[PDB]
RNA sequence: GACGGAAGGGCACCACCAGGAGUGGAGCCUGCGGCUUAAUUUGACUCAACACGGGGAAACUCACCAGGUCCAGACACAAUAAGGAUUGACAGAUUGAGAGCUCUUUCUUGAUUUUGUGGGUGGUGGUGCAUGGCCGUUCUUAGUUGGUGGAGUGAUUUGUCUGCUUAAUUGCGAUAACGAACGAGACCUUAACCUACUAAAUAGGGUUGCUGGCACUUGCCGGUUGACUCUUCUUAGAGGGACUAUCGGUUUCAAGCCGAUGGAAGUUUGAGGCAAUAACAGGUCUGUGAUGCCCUUAGACGUUCUGGGCCGCACGCGCGCUACACUGACGGAGCCAGCGAGUACAACCUUGGCCGAGAGGUCUGGGUAAUCUUGUGAAACUCCGUCGUGCUGGGGAUAGAGCAUUGUAAUUAUUGCUCUUCAACGAGGAAUUCCUAGUAAGCGCAAGUCAUCAGCUUGCGUUGAUUACGUCCCUGCCCUUUGUACACACC
């Protein structure tokens, strides 16, 4: 009909952490709720964007500087499913601040 | 409409052009921010950079 | 100030089109997003219809936005010569 | 360097004269009642009272100590 | 399409703060407080919060509608992948953004400076907040300038504390002789917290033992 | 209050001892004078101006100068109102000039406009002594405040203190004050530990397939995302863990400090982020469609092109780099990092193959990235060799010539490389900076600007000491007691 298993691979992306761990936990336990292949939450190394702004405007007193850095969490999920059924997981469970995205086929 | 009216700026601190104020001194364009320091920094936390150490 | 009428034209058609023009602030350059004519052509027509009311202006980081009062309406209505029930987005461009 | 602020000592005092039986003598199980009892926010901060309180049984031990 | 990830985090929130500057600019007069940004499947969700909901709103698609145009013309969006909803900023005193507006408003009408920096402070405390702190910059009276200092409450100042509790607003007044500039602090109740911690990290209560009368000689209940 | 060429008590490597590493000397980069200049644009002058304005300027930038171009002269009211308002203009002289800049011209253009008067708008013009915001500094020092109560007729004061403690108005204490708040602390980020969880062909292993080389017995080093499984190293979620714990001294037997012991961790566990009250005529109107007022406003201080200037040198000083060698130099060879960064509308990072002594070309790729650059096989280093202490093979300045590269443009060398040239300096006077542990110092790398340029800058690792673990002698700050005819406060 439709059920054919795929290679799916799923990525997401935030600023905040709270808010992703939630995401995996949410998407995990869609999983066990279809119960397919699985491979875990992988978690990939925390990127943190640096800038180094001299505090003054003018340019003038003690020469002091500012580290705005502003840190990326990014971590995949892969899925051994038919595709319907990663779209229906996926198409919920969508919280603001976290970027939701999909590979789909090999 | 006049025969010309520019000189080459394709490169150099003429391209470059702020977002906010438009100044072609103090230009962070790391990440391609385009913004002039100052005004950056007055609005960095809306971008979502802050100040940790 | 110095514009050839159909450019100045064809703004109008793109503003009863629309009821929105967003501009970004370049003379010297040459060709505007959406119509065929230079941004500085643009932009000068929307200062003028601002200055006799009009036109409503907002600036925000290097990028004019133009929005149309009723009398500007009624304006565009006079020189561009359409009828009535008619596109902007001024009285209803759908329903949102 | 290390000297304990009003906010460790004072609460550590106030813990001590409301549960002078179970509070007793080793640090892990104090800690354990402080984290029980107390609604201490940070983690460190609790420890830091746990040992405080843990000094305090320690002292009692030995005669009277005033306030 | 086809943007590293990092690059991409970035432009988003550069697109964000520029909405934000946007609104502020524009909705000043209906008093704009803040904006959420919502980027689902298909369409992008933009809410607005506004002191006055009905005037964003126009005549039901006169001025949100225009806004909406404005943002596809800007950010480059299909007609009909952007949205936009105008909420209640539930209460005005709590937001501090709000207060500084109101301020500005009052200057603007002409009102004694002193008088509405109290009625605001006033206003702050009404709304349940444990600390206001208002300071206003620039030349009141005389050519040379002094920033004066209205204050009630509590306060924090120092620590990670203050991005947790503390909102603060700065807003510049133009007037036909100078700038002012209106700097508004607002000590938010530590329990009344929605999301975070719920008190000062340095506050330790505890609880209170129960009541005993327990020796009495063994005995054993039995089932 | 402020000050004192008054007396006491603190604190601090922006103080000093005990030392280190030095700068000041030298050649050079580069700031700032001064001079010079058509201009060599300006802002800032003790700490708190001086490799600072993210100010590494070939034009752009650009604010300066020699010149040209344009209207981006809103709108309001009027004179022409088409027999034209007015736009456009190749050829050469015109002009730096395929600037109709115009003067030769006589073909177009169609009421947009132009000529004046109201009125503006733009200004890296002016004033930071009219302001905002931000920042810097008093001060990251320990300081500051109100509610009662006490003392004063009162301004005020006590709380906020003799001591001892601490990094700290941190505490223990003493007590007309008692209990509080801000600051300190707590906090948060990070750096340390986790054979305990939760995980992985975008991390690493194990066995095992096939397979390459070995000794040749089973055994050793390999190549392959062929299988299966694992999570110690890896990343990062949730937790835990240290609280000066245990013990010993010492101290009103206090707060605390000192010494063991265990431990990943025993200097606030290491480093920061934040940081009060009151202020300064500190700095910015050269970040702003932040901005008052004044100037200016079509021979414009708006602009826009074109060339130059910011970089000029009798000379002062300010950060730095390179060095004065034998703990080296030069050649081999060995050969190990951590932060990073990186393009589709562009031209990012760029392995691998060929061409070239280089620099570089070139073809191809891989990568929007824990996947490719990249194990950034980085320097300092270690191993064996050539010279052995002579301005010597130390050292590298000026130079001369060529070959490359970026860009429209390299003289006033942009820079990269090649040969040659070989200057000053045998460790730097009067001075004076920085520093107490993975620190000082050595050494690279990295992003920042960047089309191109690193002697600068934020980070990062790599190698890794010497010496205090203290004191007010100097210096600055703070407090107490005093004096004052000062309170615009000793200028
Ligand atoms: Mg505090
Ligand atoms: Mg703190
Ligand atoms: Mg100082
Ligand atoms: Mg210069
Ligand atoms: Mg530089
Ligand atoms: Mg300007
Ligand atoms: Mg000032
Ligand atoms: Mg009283
Ligand atoms: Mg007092
Ligand atoms: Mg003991
Ligand atoms: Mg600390
Ligand atoms: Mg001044
Ligand atoms: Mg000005
Ligand atoms: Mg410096
Ligand atoms: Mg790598
Ligand atoms: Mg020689
Ligand atoms: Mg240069």
């Amino acid at each position: 009909q439709e059920v054919v298993i795929h290679k799916i691979r799923i990525n997401l992306t935030s600023t905040k952490v709270k808010q992703l761990e939630n995401v995996s936990a949410n998407i995990i336990k869609n999983a066990e709720t279809f119960k397919l292949v699985k491979k875990g939450p992988v978690r990939l190394p925390t990127k943190v964007l640096k800038i180094s702004t001299r505090k003054t405007p003018n340019g003038e007193g003690s020469k002091t500087w500012d580290t705005y850095e502003m840190r990326i969490h990014k971590r995949y999920i892969d899925l051994e499913a038919p595709a319907h059924i990663v779209k229906r997981i996926t198409q919920i469970t969508i919280e603001p601040g976290v970027d939701v995205e999909v590979i789909i086929a090999a | 409409e006049n025969v010309w009216y520019s000189h080459p700026r394709k490169f150099g601190k003429g391209s470059r052009q702020c977002r906010i104020s438009g100044s072609h001194s103090g230009l962070i364009r790391k990440y391609g921010l385009n913004i002039d320091r100052q005004s950056f920094r007055e609005k960095a936390n809306d971008i979502g950079f802050y100040k940790y150490r | 100030m110095l514009i050839p009428k159909e450019d100045r034209k064809k703004i109008y058609q793109h503003l009863f089109q629309e009821g929105v023009l967003v501009a970004k602030k370049d003379f010297n350059q040459p060709k505007h997003e959406e119509i065929d004519t230079k941004n500085l052509f643009v932009i000068k027509a929307l200062q003028s219809l601002t200055s006799k009311g009009f036109v409503k202006t907002q600036f925000s980081w290097q990028y004019y936005y133009y929005t149309l009062t009723e009398e500007g309406v009624v304006y565009l209505r006079e020189y561009l010569n359409l009828p009535e029930h008619i596109f902007p987005a001024t009285y209803l461009a759908g329903q949102s | 360097g290390r000297v304990r602020t009003k906010t460790v000592k004072r609460a550590s005092k106030a813990l001590i004269e409301k549960y002078y039986p179970k509070l007793t003598m080793d640090f892990q199980t104090n800690k354990r009642l402080c984290d029980e009892i107390a609604t201490i926010q940070s983690k460190r901060l609790r420890n830091k009272i746990a040992g405080y309180t843990t000094h305090l049984m320690k002292r009692i031990q030995k005669g009277p100590v005033r306030g | 399409a086809i943007i590293s990830k990092k690059r991409k985090l970035v432009a988003d929130g550069v697109f964000y703060a520029e909405l934000n500057e946007f609104f502020t600019r524009e909705l000043a007069e209906e008093g704009y407080s803040g904006v959420e940004v919502r980027v689902t499947p298909t369409k992008t969700e933009i809410i607005i919060r506004a002191t006055k909901v009905q005037d964003v709103v126009g005549e039901n698609g006169r001025r949100i509608n225009e806004l909406t145009l404005l943002i596809e013309k800007r950010f480059k969006y299909k007609r009909g992948t952007i949205a936009l909803y105008a909420e209640r900023v539930h209460d005005r005193g709590l937001s501090a953004v709000a207060q500084a507006e109101s301020m500005k408003f009052k200057l603007l009408n002409g009102l004694a400076i002193r008088r509405a920096a109290y009625g605001v402070v006033r206003y702050v405390m009404e709304s349940g907040a444990k600390g206001c702190e208002v300071v206003i910059s620039g030349k009141l009276r005389a050519a040379r300038a002094k920033s004066m200092k209205f204050a009630d409450g509590f306060l924090i100042h120092s620590g990670q504390p203050v991005n947790d509790f503390i909102e603060t607003a700065t807003r510049h007044v133009l007037l036909r002789q100078g700038v002012l500039g209106i700097k508004v602090k607002i000590m938010k109740d530590p329990s009344r917290n929605t999301s975070g911690p719920k008190a000062l990290p340095d506050a330790v209560t505890i609880i209170e033992p129960k009541e005993e009368e327990p020796v009495l000689e063994p005995s054993v209940k039995d089932y």
